[PDB]
Parts: structure tokens; sequence; C-alpha cells
């Protein structure tokens, strides 16, 4: 019964609604919980430049 | 920009600056990947042969971050017009890739529904450029950024002696004197959710600066999607 109009449904980036479906941006692969989306690298699009 | 801040370190890092022959900036870009930059249409008659320089806060301080690459092609929205302002948007592909590093990186395209559903939805975008600090005044040699509140269509058409197209949008404040001004055209409007940025908007125009009954008027990203993916391929 999620819905992308409540948190997000509970992604980090993208949401699509029977049930809801996450996705990421380039650079970012989809966790194994299907919510949050991690960077497959040092300089991830959308991220500042804060430590390194 | 007027008002707003200066850009802290690593916190405008895809901000990039189109460069004059006599390396003086005049408009903005938004880094979209190693390769690509995007800009505004209109940014491109206003100098016959520019770079794009990166990784640069201090127009004044040399850094040792800094970086210019020169434009190997540009890709203009072929219906772009200087009597409408109409598609204001471009992309830059550059000879030599840029490699991402402290204050250098690029910000998200999003998918559209979304983007349209949750980040043309949020209360405020930010705005950032080496643009001018008040409409009669003069470049400022930091890099500024600034949060635009965004601003219901019928009231942005309504303020305007100018039409307001549907690859159009309003941000920034009626009477409060913030504002992109002249020399951050082409620079990013982007939104943020959840810690990640993502590009919502393009600097396109505005009747002066910060002029009260007035905002500022950018490209609708949300619009191009689908044109800059073939624009980089
Ligand atoms: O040419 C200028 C000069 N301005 C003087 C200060 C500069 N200000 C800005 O660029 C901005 C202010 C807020 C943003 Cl966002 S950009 C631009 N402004 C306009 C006004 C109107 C227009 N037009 C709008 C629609 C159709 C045809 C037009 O010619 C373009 C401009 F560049
Ligand atoms: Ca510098
Ligand atoms: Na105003």
């Amino acid at each position: 019964r999620k819905l992308c109009s409540l948190d997000n449904g509970d992604c980090d980036q993208f949401c699509h609604e029977n049930s809801v479906v996450c996705s990421c941006a380039r650079g970012y692969t989809l966790a194994d919980n299907g919510k949050a989306c991690i960077p497959t690298g040092p300089y991830p699009c959308g991220k500042q430049t804060l430590e390194r | 920009i007027v008002g707003g801040q200066e850009c802290k370190d690593g916190e405008c890092p895809w901000q990039a600056l189109l460069i004059n022959e006599e390396n003086e900036g005049f408009c903005g870009g938004t880094i979209l990947s190693e390769f690509y930059i995007l800009t505004a249409a209109h940014c491109l008659y206003q100098a016959k042969r520019f770079k794009v320089r990166v990784g640069d806060r201090n127009t004044e301080q040399e850094e040792g971050g800094e970086a210019v690459h020169e434009v190997e092609v540009v890709i203009k929205h072929n219906r772009f017009t200087k009597e409408t302002y109409d598609f204001d948007i471009a992309v830059l592909r550059l000879k030599t890739p840029i490699t991402f590093r402290m204050n250098v990186a690029p910000a998200c395209l999003p998918e559209r529904d979304w983007a349209e559903s949750t980040l043309m939805t949020q209360k405020t975008g930010i705005v950032s450029g080496f643009g001018r600090t008040h409409e009669k005044g003069e470049q400022s040699t930091r890099l500024k950024m600034l949060e635009v509140p965004y601003v219901d269509r019928n009231s942005c058409k309504l303020s305007s002696s100018f039409i307001i197209t549907q690859n159009m949008f309003c941000a920034g404040y009626d009477t409060k004197q913030e504002d992109a001004c002249q020399g951050d055209s082409g620079g990013p409007h982007v939104t943020r959710f959840k810690d990640t940025y993502f590009v919502t908007g393009i600097v396109s125009w505005g009747e002066g600066c910060a002029r009260k009954g007035k905002y500022g008027i950018y490209t609708k990203v949300t619009a191009f999607l689908k044109w800059i993916d073939r624009s980089m391929k």
C-alpha cells in the first residue's frame, strides 16, 4: 500500500507506483533492501564533495 | 547573484564557468558528466569563442584545482530563438574529459515524472554563479549560491512583460532583494532531495536583477530530459 506520496515510498531517490518501485540515478546502485541508493564511485552525481 | 552567500568549499562542485577570449566569465554551466556541460543557448551569441572552467571558487586566487577545458561540440536547441528565449538550453561536449575531484563533480539528472511530483513541488531550489551582485553592479570573484523559492506559474505570468512558455519557470522573490543576475545565465538551478542534488533549471532571464514585482526566469529542465539524453547520446 506504500505510496510515493508518503516519504517518497521510503526510496532514497526515484519512486514509482500497484506497489512502489525505487530506483536511482546513473552512478548509483539500488541496495538489496530496494530503497537505498549506493554510489559506485567517489564522485557520484549530486553529492557535494566534502571528504577527500 | 544578488544576496545569498559564498558557496562554501565543495558545496557547488557542478558549477562551471564559460570564459571569454579575454578570459572573463560571462555565463555559467552545470557539469553533467566527464564530457558534458549544460548551459543556456542564449549564452552562445554573447561570445564568438570561449572555453569552460571548473573547480574554481575564486577567479583571483589559484587554489590548485582549476582546469580549463576546450569545447569539442556545441549542441544548441534548434528551436531556441532570441525573440522568445524559449527552449533556452544547450549542451557542450568537452575535447578533454573532466577529472572529478574536490570542487569538481556532476549534478544528477532526475527521472521526469518524479522530478515533477517531487522536486518541482519543493519549496526552494538553489542557484549559483559568479555573476553580478547587484543589477548595475559587477561580477563577484567568488562563487555565490542562493536559495530561491519556486514561484507559481500564474503569478509568474502576471508579473511579466514577456511571455512565459511551458519551457520556463519562475524562482526567487517578489520584493526581497535576492536573485540571480547578469553573468549567472547558463548556470545551475538544482534541487536537493535527501542530500542529493538534481538539476531542475538553467538560469535563463530576468527583467533586471532582484526588482520588485519581478522574479528570476529559468529553463524548465523536466521538459528537456529526453533531449539532454539524446544530446549526450
Ligand atoms: O536582456 C536582459 C538583460 N537583463 C539585465 C540583467 C540580466 N538579468 C538576468 O539575467 C537574470 C535575472 C534573474 C535570472 Cl534567473 S537571469 C538580464 N533581460 C531580458 C529581458 C527579457 C528577455 N526576454 C524574455 C522573453 C522573450 C524575449 C526576451 O527578450 C530576455 C532578457 F535577457
Ligand atoms: Ca581560482
Ligand atoms: Na523580485
